[PDB]
DNA sequence: TGGAGAATCCCGGTGCCGAGGCCGCTCAATTGGTCGTAGACAGCTCTAGCACCGCTTAAACGCACGTACGCGCTGTCCCCCGCGTTTTAACCGCCAAGGGGATTACTCCCTAGTCTCCAGGCACGTGTCAGATATATACATCCTGTGC
DNA sequence: GCACAGGATGTATATATCTGACACGTGCCTGGAGACTAGGGAGTAATCCCCTTGGCGGTTAAAACGCGGGGGACAGCGCGTACGTGCGTTTAAGCGGTGCTAGAGCTGTCTACGACCAATTGAGCGGCCTCGGCACCGGGATTCTCCA
């Protein structure tokens, strides 16, 4: 649960700490999740966006909220943490999304969190776009290959993690040897080209994309659901805080992401798997009926 | 005829090297260093040519001069 | 005479074995040259060239091109430490230099 | 005139390792010069080694020692491995 | 920049120092020789004049000389820049070149 | 007592005028044997071999320190620091 | 028989003598570990080359000519031991 | 077996130039190694010169060119002059 | 006289030089004029270095020549130093010199 | 400016291990002669180095202005240096064992040297495809006008 | 003031056109492969003894540790100006033509010369002894340090 506030850079122009945690009335929230379910159950191209609110239930604090790491670092000095990425237990939402992908309803997923709990939950790596990155992944500096490890690499700013590449070329040549740099973007750093392109294509193709656990204040990550509804498509912004694009939001919720998703799956008749260790899987699992 | 190496040329060479600013007195020193290097390499090449009883300074002669001075040069055959 | 199967085919190399044998003999390296020296030398040269070419092709593919050029060889060399050591004294023509900018030279961001 | 070069063998190796990729003429010349230089270095070291031990011949052993002396790092290990495999296959034939 | 941006929150004369950085980025990604061929060829002719008169130079010979000298000077300037950085500076001066050569063994 | 620095020049003059082997012989031999243990086991160095190794190492270190002192003095200093050794080893192509 | 961490044998006064030979007037404290590392690297190189020569010669003793040949190879030709 | 060294002729030169000076065994060994190294340099450069031009004989011309390529200005001039004088006095008688 | 070295105005062994050239694996043929030249050059270089070393010895109040004298002779002469840049003379020491700023002021 | 000292240059006595000379001789340098060919010399040609021109125009050159840097001065502090006592281990002198280097025969297998045969590798001819430049087109973001 | 909407800036994609270098094809020839023999380079085993390893013991030279002070490393701040950047004027580099011929490369012929060999002898090396240069030790006189 190390914070990516001092790790990113001292420069932090958040300017957002007064965040009234608006909550919806139970009946209004029920109706809003009902209509969202009615839309999604028929919407074909569905791509989600998970922010640093899903893992708050896991135990790792969010960034902007009243308990946000940046918020506390701004007003006084009191960063409180409970859990660790290594011990980070997946939230029920990660398994919900895994099941949604399994049944094929969830066309794509573009998260911006950093704990990689989606990767650890078995979500096909070919379907995610860890735009900001993932601790449990170090990418080679020569062959641009990835290695989903089991223990955090332990570095920030796209720097060496102390391991050389171990991919063997043919013709008994020397194995490629690159730094296996880390994947977390510092302020003023470019995004992974492949992941960003896949996310853009998915979001554009998405006639209905719902963005969770994110304030969407951040670069591109919060802009994908703008282009999801531009050129058609409806946007569902499920978050507690007022998002930077509520005025453009085609839907809104004020409630717990876990609870709203649980109600959605209950209405759909859908169930949720129950976490695991680092049971990582890459190939897209076959769609289910 | 030495001044043919204009200040922009040395500036471009430095920019390739990695330099960010260039003191105004560098250019003369760089010209002198270039003259010394060319004098040595040309003397070796011309000796190689004169030995082979040739009036022309073949490219391979310059390549062998460089190889002798521990600056083996590729791409010119040899 | 039976079919003339060149030494390289038997050895399995791609470089010439007989050619290197003749180069060693006429190169004035020893009063006589073993029967296995050409094979070993050819294998070593083929492996070294294979390494350089493979790395250069990697650089080319990473540069969106299909014709290896001296720049690709320069990049394939200076970026691999062992080859840079072995080729420390060479100056591959038309190779340029690696894109190195010292950190102290870079500007200081976090303005505004 | 009759000029000698390793161009054909270098191209064969390239098409063996990179099924679809060309190589410029200047690049081919650079590769050929590299092969020539490495050959000269290894041969000279093998000759000096044969002279030090008062032997009058060059053999796989001397070439192996020259490769060990010259190439650094994993380069030497893998070059020695390839040379040994080549010579053992050739001797078996 | 199609939907791509760096990590952030959102939102004439160049400051002396940025145009030089752009120049560095430009010339360290190219490969063409960075000296005018005709004046350099005249220089090579003048230098070889002092040794043997009426000496004809192959075009490839002058090209090889130019490549060698360009590589040598680029390396020398790299080392001079390193020395200047070592001395808590950014502008390379003659003393930096002299020290670089002195350590290199040429001086 | 002597003001600090004055006997540094005295030691410089003395140890430059002389020609002996500065490092102690037995520890150097032990270091060399420990190093050689890495490559092949149970070697047997001729005394002349270790003498030559020590001569080479002493000459190399003396030259390296002369270069390092030049670097430090260029840096407007009188005390040679590790950064000076790194610079000298870098401008000479080592490492 | 298995020598350990003998690099410490190169003591502070010895390195100070070596530096004094080079014309140094003052020596920072951190210089000593750096110099020990540099000497260790140099000795690793020379001993590797000498052991290569010896093992090639089918001998088991590192004759002085082995070290002289290694130094000549590394561009550090040494006079006073033959060759 | 008996070994070969340049000690005797180094002694001859020393007495010729410094008729009242000796030389220690260490200095003799240093001179022997130096003479071996200089001879090796000159002869190797001569062999390279011969190989470059496809010649097959290391004639006095090869040696002269090698000594001009190796030694610096004044040293090279004096060495080449002495070599030419020696060859002239030899072939003449 | 009978010996080649004697017929030339040399003191070095011409026969040994020729034998080493022939057996040194340098070329298939070795000119009959090459040994004279090579021996003359070796003799000249030995004469030069020994002359400088003897001068150093005499200036050092020593009746002989010791490796230190050879080191001083080599390093104190620019041409020989350039010829002998990459050599180290065991027991030779280092040429005495100090920086221009570390001296007392 | 002057006065006491640690360290240094220098004079006299001298005896051991290393320089220097002696000498037998045994393998290497020398003389003379034979034979093949590697190179000296002469020719022919036609590749390509050289010289010159006119037009484009990319780059070089001169100046002007400002700020970013170099430089110098001043003030901690802290990090070496010098000295004196403890102590730690090199240094030397000698002795023993035995490995491993060095030389010696017997020999046997491998490489030099030939000759014959001929497919691999070159020089040239040809087709065309990758790469360079220019055009148009679709979509993100920035600047500005209008409406909330 | 923020947001909706349009104009503009800037980017990546599809496309077209062109050009000279690159891939494939072919005939031509000579350098490489197969079969062969002869002899000597260097395996291999045996033997000898030089030198490396190892140990011990005493004196004791240099390393180790501590302690104080003072020198400079390093940071900060302030002032001058030198370099970076921009612009407009110059100039000579680039390119493409021709037109010329020095001499680079190939060939042809022949002889001077290096390899080789046999037979001769002499000089440079291993072991022999003799003599002294300078390391070492005693003291007498001297030069920057430091202090005053
Ligand atoms: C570099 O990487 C970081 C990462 O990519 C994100 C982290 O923040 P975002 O995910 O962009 O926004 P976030 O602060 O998470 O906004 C979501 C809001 O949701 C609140 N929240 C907490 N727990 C929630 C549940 N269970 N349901 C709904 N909302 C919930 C958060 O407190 C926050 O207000 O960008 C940076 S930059
Ligand atoms: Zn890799």
């Amino acid at each position: 649960s190390v914070n990516y506030a001092a790790g990113l850079s001292p420069y932090a122009d958040k300017g957002k700490c007064g965040l009234p945690e608006i909550f919806d009335p139970p009946e209004e929230l029920e109706r809003k999740v009902w209509e969202l379910a009615r839309l999604v159950w028929q919407s074909s191209s569905v791509v989600f966006h998970t922010g640093a609110g899903i893992s708050t239930a896991s135990g790792i604090p969010d960034f902007r909220g009243p308990h946000g790491v940046w918020t506390m670092e701004e007003r006084g000095l009191a960063p409180k943490f409970d859990t660790t990425f290594e011990s980070a237990r997946p939230t029920q939402t990660h398994m919900a999304l895994v099941q949604l992908e399994r049944v094929g309803l969830l066309r794509f997923l573009v998260s911006q969190n950093v704990d990689g709990l989606h990767v650890r939950s078995g979500f096909p790596r070919d379907k995610l776009a860890e735009l900001h990155g993932n601790m449990f992944v170090e990418e080679c500096a020569k062959c641009k290959t990835q290695y989903v490890r089991d223990t955090v690499v332990g570095t920030m700013g796209l720097k060496a993690t102390g391991r050389l590449c171990t991919v063997a070329k043919a013709r008994g040549l020397r194995a490629c040897r690159g730094e296996l740099r880390d994947t977390i973007l510092d302020w003023e750093d470019s995004l992974p080209d492949r992941d960003l392109a896949l996310a853009d294509e998915a979001s554009r193709n998405a006639d209905l994309s719902i963005t969770l656990g994110t304030s969407l204040q951040i670069r591109p990550s919060g802009n994908l659901p703008l282009a999801t509804k531009r050129r058609g498509g409806r946007l569902v912004i499920v978050n507690l805080q007022p998002t930077k694009h509520d005025r453009h939001a085609d839907l809104r919720i004020h409630g717990y992401v876990d609870e709203v998703m649980t109600r959605l799956m209950k209405h759909l008749g859908l169930e949720i798997p129950a976490w695991d260790g680092p049971r990582v899987l890459e190939r897209a699992l076959p769609p289910l009926p | 005829n030495i001044q043919g190496i204009t200040k922009p040329a040395i500036r471009r060479l430095a920019r390739r090297g990695g330099v960010k600013r260039i003191s105004g007195l560098i250019y003369e020193e760089t010209r002198g260093v270039l003259k010394v290097f060319l004098e040595n390499v040309i003397r070796d090449a011309v000796t190689y040519t004169e030995h082979a009883k040739r009036k022309t300074v073949t490219a391979m002669d310059v390549v062998y001069a460089l190889k002798r001075q521990g600056r083996t040069l590729y791409g010119f055959g040899g | 005479r039976a079919k003339a199967k060149t030494r390289s085919s038997r050895a399995g190399l791609q470089f010439p074995v007989g050619r290197v044998h003749r180069l060693l003999r006429k190169g004035n390296y020893a009063e006589r040259v073993g029967a296995g020296a050409p094979v070993y030398l050819a294998a070593v040269l083929e492996y070294l060239t294979a390494e350089i070419l493979e790395l250069a092709g990697n650089a080319a593919r990473d540069n969106k091109k299909t014709r290896i050029i001296p720049r690709h060889l320069q990049l394939a060399v200076r970026n691999d430490e062992e080859l840079n050591k072995l080729l420390g004294r060479v100056t591959i023509a038309q190779g340029g230099v690696l894109p190195n900018i010292q950190s102290v030279l870079l500007p200081k961001k976090t303005e505004s | 005139t009759r000029k000698e070069s390793y161009a054909i063998y270098v191209y064969k190796v390239l098409k063996q390792v990179h099924p679809d990729t060309g190589i410029s003429s200047k690049a081919m010349s650079i590769m050929n010069s590299f092969v020539n230089d490495v050959f000269e270095r290894i041969a000279g070291e093998a000759s000096r080694l044969a002279h030090y031990n008062k032997r009058s011949t060059i053999t796989s052993r001397e070439i192996q020692t020259a490769v060990r002396l010259l190439l650094p790092g994993e380069l030497a290990k893998h070059a020695v491995s390839e040379g040994t495999k080549a010579v053992t296959k050739y001797t078996s034939a | 920049t199609k939907q791509t941006a760096r990590k952030s929150t959102g939102g004439h004369r160049y400051r002396p120092g940025t145009v030089a950085l752009r120049e560095i980025r430009r010339y360290q990604k190219s490969t063409e020789l960075l000296i005018r061929k005709l004046p350099f060829q005249r220089l090579v002719r003048e230098i070889a004049q002092d040794f043997k008169t009426d000496l004809r130079f192959q075009s490839s010979a002058v090209m090889a000389l130019q490549e060698a000298s360009e590589a040598y000077l680029v390396a020398l300037f790299e080392d001079t820049n390193l020395a200047a950085i070592h001395a808590k500076r950014v502008t390379i001066m003659p003393k930096d070149i002299q020290l670089a050569r002195r350590i290199r063994g040429e001086r």
